[PDB]
């Protein structure tokens, strides 16, 4: 089984290593490529034939190898270098592709951003198909953790909420979303609905009025 | 250069799927193609391969009495076909094109994989709702996609002509058993008045696609 450490860590601008361990039978008489999976998303070539980068690739990734084990470096860390990267490899004895577990790197220190909050309430149609959902939009934050609560006028509303878990914007902020559907009679009662996001220990609170 | 694949689909255990790989350029050339699964939240996991150039196959040991991997050149599409399905083969399934010319050879050209769900849930397609701009909501606009079963949809803007400024959430997994998502766009206000905005949802494992008209 071909191994790495299930996470790394730097500061933007600093360099990274990830290595992968193997065996006679696999690296020891193979070559080594690496390869790159930004969240939700396929995963990319980033080195091939141990130290060879395909057209388009950054030349801050660079490989290298030596006997059983392999080194993938990364300097200049950038928060778009935050994903799990992979070796992968060829044991011709078995006649298989074999990867490594993956390491996940973490760009730590970001700078924090407090979270923008949009709120949506039912669309005419839904209301008209005799259900009723209001959609809570979270976004430009880090870090990307955040705890989404829901009030109908100054009651607190815990069933029929769901949230999603916080993935990155294309600018590497973070985005959530939240839901609240409603019965009719709580549709027919309230006077607005408010989202409140707790980040950091601070709470952004949106309320719309249908 | 790019490796197309569907979404895709819904399996009872103990069934069979068939991956489908094609190939833009019209050719496999003297390259392998590889099957490579990813089971939501794990690592890599190579299944087969094969160099279509000269019908040179292998699969992974773990898969041998279950894996068959083709290729056909008429269409420059590859396939693999898991039988027996379990409840552990419900993954993404990757083909992905190699970097010899039939041996140092790597995966260099990835699909955008095949989510396969083994479930004995029935199939639901989803309910696509707009989320209208206001003075509320640069403005914001979306579309809601309700209540569908199983993963994935995907979502596009004006079949393709918007992307700038657009994101689409992860689902979440209600406790009826069924899914929910959305996509949202940032867009300059003045645009509200000057074009319109669909949004294409498409559920390819209940063969759905909804063109959603989103007006302020
Ligand atoms: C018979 C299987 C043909 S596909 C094949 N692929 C080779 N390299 C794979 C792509 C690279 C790879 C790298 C990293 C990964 F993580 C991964 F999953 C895959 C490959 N390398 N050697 N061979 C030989 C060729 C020979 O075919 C016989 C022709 O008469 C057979 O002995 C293979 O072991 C490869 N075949």
């Amino acid at each position: 089984v071909v191994t790495q450490p299930p996470s790394v860590s730097a500061a933007p601008g600093q360099k990274v290593t990830i290595s992968c361990s193997g065996s006679n039978s696999d690296i020891g008489n193979n070559y080594v490529s690496w390869y790159q999976q930004l969240p939700g998303t396929a995963p990319k070539l980033l080195i091939y034939d141990n130290n060879k980068r395909p057209s388009g690739i950054p030349d801050r990734f660079s490989g290298s190898k030596s006997g059983t084990s392999a080194t993938l470096a990364i300097t200049g860390l950038q928060a778009g270098d935050e994903a799990d990267y992979y070796c992968g490899t060829w044991d011709i004895s078995l006649s298989a592709g074999l990867f490594g577990g993956g390491t996940k790197v973490t760009v730590l220190g970001q700078p924090k951003a407090a979270p923008s909050v949009t709120l949506f309430p039912p669309s005419s149609e839904e209301l008209q198909a005799n259900k009723a959902t209001l959609v809570c939009l979270i976004s430009d934050f880090y870090p990307g953790a955040v705890t989404v609560a829901w009030k109908a006028d100054s009651s607190p509303v815990k069933a029929g909420v769901e949230t999603t878990t916080p993935s990155k914007q294309s600018n590497n902020k973070y985005a959530a979303s939240s839901y609240l559907s409603l019965t009719p009679e709580q549709w027919k009662s309230h006077r607005s609905y408010s989202c409140q996001v707790t980040h950091e220990g601070s709470t952004v609170e949106k309320t719309v009025a249908p | 250069v790019q490796l197309q694949e569907s979404g895709a689909e819904v399996k009872k255990p103990g069934s069979s799927v068939r991956v489908s790989c094609k190939a833009s350029g019209g050719t496999f050339d003297s390259y392998s193609i590889h099957w490579v699964r990813q089971a939501p939240g794990q690592g890599l996991e190579w299944m087969g391969g094969i160099i279509p150039a000269f019908g040179t196959l292998s699969s992974a040991q773990d898969f041998q009495a279950r894996v068959t991997i083709s290729a056909d050149k008429s269409t420059s599409t590859a396939y693999m076909e898991l039988s027996g399905l379990r409840s552990e083969d419900t993954a993404v399934y990757y083909c992905a094109r190699g970097s010899h010319l039939y041996p140092n050879d790597a995966l260099a050209i990835w699909g955008q994989g095949t989510l396969v769900t083994v479930s004995s849930a029935s199939t639901k397609g989803p309910s696509v709702f707009p989320l209208a701009p206001s003075s509320k909501s640069t403005a914001a606009l979306g579309c809601l996609v309700k209540d569908y079963f199983p993963e994935p949809v995907t979502v596009s803007w004006n079949s393709g002509a918007l992307t700038s400024g657009v994101h689409t959430f992860p689902a979440v997994l209600q406790s009826s058993g069924l899914y929910s998502l959305s996509s949202v766009v940032t867009v300059p206000s003045s645009s509200l008045g000057t074009q319109t905005y669909i949004c294409n949802v498409n559920h390819k494992p209940s063969n759905t696609k909804v063109d959603k008209r989103v007006e302020p």
